RNA sequence: AUGAGCAGGUUGAAGGUUGAGUAACAUCAACUGGAGGACCGAACCGACUCUCGUUGAAACGAUAGCGGAUGACUUGUGAUU
RNA sequence: UGAGUAACGCUUGGGAGUGAGAAUCUCCCAAACCGAUUGACUAAGGUUUCCUGGACCAGGGUCGUCCUUCCAGGGUUAGUCUGGACCUAAGCUGAGGCUGAAAAGCGUAGGCGAUGGACAACAGGUUAAUAUUCCUGUACUUACAGUUAGACUGAUGGAGUGACAAAGAAGGUUUUCCACCCCCAUAAUUGGAUUUGGGGAUAAAUCAUAAGGUGGUACAAUAGGCAAAUCCGUUGUGCAUAACAUUGAGUGAUGAUGUCGAGUGAAUGAGUGAUCAAGUAGCGAAGGUGGUAUUAAUCAUGCUUUCAAGAAAAGCUUCUAGGGUUAAUCUAGCUGUAACCAGUACCGAGAACGAACACACGUAGUCAAGGAGAGGAUCCUAAGGUUAGCGAGUGAACUAUAGCCAAGGAACUCUGCAAAUUAACCCCGUAAGUUAGCGAGAAGGGGUGCUUAUGUAAAAGUAAGCCGCAGUGAAGAACGAGGGGGGACUGUUUAACUAAAACACAACUCUAUGCCAAACCGUAAGGUGAUGUAUAUGGGGUGACACCUGCCCAGUGCUGGAAGGU
């Protein structure tokens, strides 16, 4: 059946990447909270 | 004149009706000027925000906005010919493309009566009345039909621009201005000396007895299914809920937003146009 | 229970026995399982006492039975059953081929067979 | 200019079949910010034979050592495939 | 917004031409024309029924039938509420 | 504990070899399924899963010497391909600016944004893994400089083109196909063989010729195209069976003393031999004539009809402006120089993707063989590909899937649920009712095989004869009649228990709305309505078509109203 998660490499950076999430005060308070928690992978843009 | 149409489809039956657009129309097929040629982005019933606005619209064909001269007034004083009745998709009257003397082309409301070939001209002196002649609204004498009626003077046509639409004029006023014009709907209105009208009725006529015989040449046309009241859930409206086919059961009909708007005036009373209006369809202002 | 295998069809067990016969005649030694040695054996006895004779109707009885192998055709390996094999046993009552049980096999434990032409 | 552009040659069997046969295919590594046009400079700056053309290829990085305790990424290479004209070979090693 | 897809086979509308006919219309006959939310039926879309499965092959399917299949159709990519 | 129990998720036999150990690994011969696909090319996604050698901790529902697992090494070559350096659609961002307690929202100029437009390369070969990319052969395009000859050059702006819908049917040329012919191998011990089987090809580019298709052509006046115009538009005149302009599938010649080609087929070396080596290197013949009442591709952005009236910009051509005049620029030719960045592996799915699984599910497009057949339906196979990653027995009860069942034929059951009958083509015949369109493939019947002759371009058919219990002998094809309830109909709906009488629909009516319109999103700006104007828009109710829609204005709702009371 056609699940819910379809990849796409255009979709995924344009919604939950790096420049995505610096357009916006929301965006930028999420990465700050991610910076705190020391997340290896900040965003989905550092794939690999 | 309308043309029926005889489908033989042994699915339903349709007694289905169109415009005949052969001996009304100039040339059957569609070549519009590419000069004044924009395209229109369907909106869909949309606003800015995305939301939908006004219900029951999406899902017509595309079209290009073919541009029409409303105004009539850059080149005044200049002979115009008629050279094609068109048919334009953005408006129910017919469009001829006229020619000016100097060259230029336009597009214009075509008056009904008017065939190719006959002459127009537009100024602000008395010209002379003959169909399709645009003149501001204080030399034409009473009783003569008159279409494109200018609300803003210098400005563009408003009122009575639908197919088969027109407007009688009613003598003057005393004041010296707000010539008298007796609209369609019953309604009389005061409009200034220096508004400039096109005499003549509207083209097409007989668009009241176009006869739709199907769901999808609505749907085509640009209408989407509007669903009753009654048939609601409790929540989206106030006619829903029930168990079985209910009536109304409030004190009277109601908007999907909640209010009464059956019989109510919904008419803003403190506007700088209520003493231009002579009667409102039922009586005095 | 549904989309389930074919399995050892009719048509699948003579086929079976058609690649067995055709191979125990060109070779002259199968090793098989023992359930499927004794059921090959019934047309290998029957094939080698009909070659007897060597008439073309005994050819066109045999060719539904023989298959093609890698050390004979299908039309060598005639020539091989009427001239080679089939000639030697000319006066046997029957008998010509004989079945003995080797060990269990490491993965299934079935009791394996060798499928030999009796001298 | 600088010829920081010229990492290492590589030798492997592809290289020495072009490596043969008239026209050489010397086959290097490069910057990866590099272009063809400042590869072809440095070999003209630090050889002295205009190369006839070059082909640049991209090797992306990829896991190494899958399931050592430390698992790690490849390094990226860009490789550049010169090729001197007809009749001329230049060695690698000694000048 | 921009693209793509619907194997194959039938029915033969409006209209037009010709002839008869009419005081002239109307009407009738032949030919042309190829319309239809037309018909049968694959891909495609959908999911009406029996059986099986219900710690499944599968957090909704399989076999056998079944409805639509030029359209209020199906679908890819991109945007948006 | 259940319990060594259920389960192990669609595919066989044998010979030889390796190995300590083989139903499971390698090779060979068969065998069985796919064959509008399990075949081949790619988009998306996956991200090394691709090739070689080695290993059998772990994973593989068994085993394993083997793996898409692990280790080591290696693999992706572009001026012409897919995208940037070119252009815009929906939409996004958006200096100023507007709006808003703050954060922010809206939005102009600009800038992004393909799923579209413009733009120059084809054929063959080569490695274990790449190839319009590397090699060979033959080409093309865009820049810069020098040079020769000619010409006055003419844009950031104007104009034209670019530029387009759905359906349908005719043509032109190549094809598919048919017949003949050429070439290669074959001559057959099972009864007769006087034959059987296979192949018959060449591209981009250059030159010439082009069936046709599209649209009238020149001259003269001009006040219109943010200035200007010789271009466009407009108005006249002449000639208009044609001329002129543009476009055009195909054909011939080079490209080609090349390449490919059925087949023939080694050496060298490994090995005990066979065999590998390899069916590899190399060699490599013919490489054609006519028809077509059969085929698909192109011309074609061609033509006709209909209404639902069918993208933008870049680019190209042209016009002056503006710049030159003792010059610049452009055109054509020659010589030389240069052509950047990213992707290029492999899979593309009953094992590499989305479903946790080597999961019976799902995933755009392109190529589509033969026989019969309308067909891409159906059966069997071709090119090609796989061995459904637990087997061997037995043929108890019982279960699933199928097949069959004598006499009766719905007696079964809530109900003919399910199953069964019919089924393709051709020839007869076809009622009641009706909105005259339908009902209708109504109902009911008949024929189908093979041979000879006649028929045709081929048929179909016709006449005679023969065989079988049966002749679309197998596969794939509608069971029907009558009465009633509801919905007019085609459609839509509760992803995963309700597809229906429910929703919608064309149609009827009421109501509001004179345009800065009513209504609607927001707090506002702003926006939808609508680049619409009462033949228009929004909301309530009813739901083809035909005939009708009666009484009550007490209460409630709505509209209007003089004064008077609060
Ligand atoms: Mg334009
Ligand atoms: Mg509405
Ligand atoms: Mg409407
Ligand atoms: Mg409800
Ligand atoms: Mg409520
Ligand atoms: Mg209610
Ligand atoms: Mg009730
Ligand atoms: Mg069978
Ligand atoms: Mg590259
Ligand atoms: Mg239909
Ligand atoms: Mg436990
Ligand atoms: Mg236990
Ligand atoms: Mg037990
Ligand atoms: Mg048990
Ligand atoms: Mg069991
Ligand atoms: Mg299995
Ligand atoms: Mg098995
Ligand atoms: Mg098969
Ligand atoms: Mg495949
Ligand atoms: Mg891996
Ligand atoms: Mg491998
Ligand atoms: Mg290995
Ligand atoms: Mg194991
Ligand atoms: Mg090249
Ligand atoms: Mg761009
Ligand atoms: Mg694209
Ligand atoms: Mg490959
Ligand atoms: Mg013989
Ligand atoms: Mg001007
Ligand atoms: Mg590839
Ligand atoms: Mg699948
Ligand atoms: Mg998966
Ligand atoms: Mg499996
Ligand atoms: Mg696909
Ligand atoms: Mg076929
Ligand atoms: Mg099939
Ligand atoms: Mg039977
Ligand atoms: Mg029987
Ligand atoms: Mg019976
Ligand atoms: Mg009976
Ligand atoms: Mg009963
Ligand atoms: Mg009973
Ligand atoms: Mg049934
Ligand atoms: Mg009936
Ligand atoms: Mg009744
Ligand atoms: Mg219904
Ligand atoms: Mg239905
Ligand atoms: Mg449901
Ligand atoms: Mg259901
Ligand atoms: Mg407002
Ligand atoms: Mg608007
Ligand atoms: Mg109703
Ligand atoms: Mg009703
Ligand atoms: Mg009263
Ligand atoms: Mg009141």
């Amino acid at each position: 059946m056609k699940r819910t998660y379809q990849p796409s490499k255009l979709k995924r950076a344009k919604t939950h990447g790096f420049l995505a999430r610096m357009a916006t005060a929301s965006g930028r308070k999420v990465l700050k909270l991610r910076r705190k928690k020391q997340r290896a992978q900040l965003t989905v843009s550092s794939e690999r | 004149p309308i043309k029926k149409i005889i489908s033989r489809s042994n699915s339903g039956i349709h007694h289905s009706t169109v415009i005949d657009y052969k001996k009304l129309l100039t040339t059957n097929k569609n070549k519009p000027e590419k000069s004044l040629l924009v395209t229109l982005k369907k909106h869909g019933g949309r606003n800015n925000q995305g939301k939908i606005t006004v219900r029951h619209q999406g899902g017509r064909n595309k079209r290009k906005y073919r541009i029409i001269d409303f105004k009539r007034t850059h080149y005044d004083n200049i002979e115009a010919t008629v050279k094609s009745i068109e048919y334009d998709p953005n408006r129910s009257c017919f469009v001829s493309l006229i020619t000016y003397a100097n060259g230029a082309k336009s597009y214009i409301i075509s008056p009904d009566g008017i065939k190719v070939g006959d002459k127009i001209l537009a100024s602000e002196h008395p010209i002379d009345i003959k169909p399709g002649f645009s003149m501001p609204l204080a030399f034409i004498p009473e009783g003569t039909q008159v279409h494109n009626i200018e609300l803003h003077p210098k400005g563009g046509g408003q009122i009575a621009r639908s197919a088969g639409s027109y407007a009688r004029i009613l003598g003057q006023d005393e004041t010296g201005k707000y010539v008298i014009l007796q609209l369609l709907s019953g309604e009389t209105r005061k409009f200034l000396k220096e508004c400039r009208a096109t005499v003549g009725v509207v083209s097409n006529l007989d668009h009241n007895l176009v006869v739709i015989g199907k769901a999808g040449r609505n749907r085509h046309r640009g209408i989407r299914p509007t669903v009753r009241g009654s048939a609601m859930n409790p929540n989206d409206h106030p006619h829903g809920g029930g168990e079985g086919r209910s009536p109304v059961g409030r004190d009277a009909p109601r908007t999907p937003w909640g209010k009464r708007h059956m019989g109510v005036k919904t008419r803003n009373m403190k506007k700088a146009s209520t003493n231009l209006i002579i009667r409102n369809r039922k009586g005095e202002q | 229970s549904y989309i389930n295998k074919p399995g050892k069809t009719s048509a699948w067990r003579v086929m079976t026995v058609r690649q067995q016969v055709s191979a125990v005649l060109a070779y002259g030694k199968i090793e098989t399982t023992l359930k499927k040695a004794k059921n090959t054996q019934k047309r290998l006895d029957k094939l080698i006492t009909l070659a007897k004779v060597d008439n073309f109707n005994n050819r066109r009885q045999v060719k539904k039975w023989l298959l093609n192998t890698n050390l004979f055709d299908v039309d060598q390996l005639m020539d091989h059953l009427f001239s080679k094999v089939a000639p030697k046993y000319e006066k046997t009552p029957g008998g010509y081929s004989r079945v003995l049980k080797l060990g269990p096999r490491r993965g299934d434990a079935t009791e394996m067979a060798i499928l030999q032409l009796t001298d | 200019d600088v010829t920081n552009v010229l990492l290492k040659p590589v030798l492997t069997e592809k290289v020495y079949f072009n490596q043969m046969g008239e026209t050489k295919k010397y086959v290097f590594v490069v910057n990866p910010k590099a272009s063809k046009t400042r590869v072809k400079l440095a070999f003209e700056l630090v050889y002295g034979i205009k190369p006839l053309k070059v082909n640049t290829l991209i090797r992306k990085p990829t896991t190494i050592r899958g399931g050592s305790r430390f698992p790690g990424l490849s390094k990226l290479e860009k490789l550049a495939v010169i090729t001197l004209p007809k009749g001329i070979a230049i060695s690698v090693t000694g000048e």
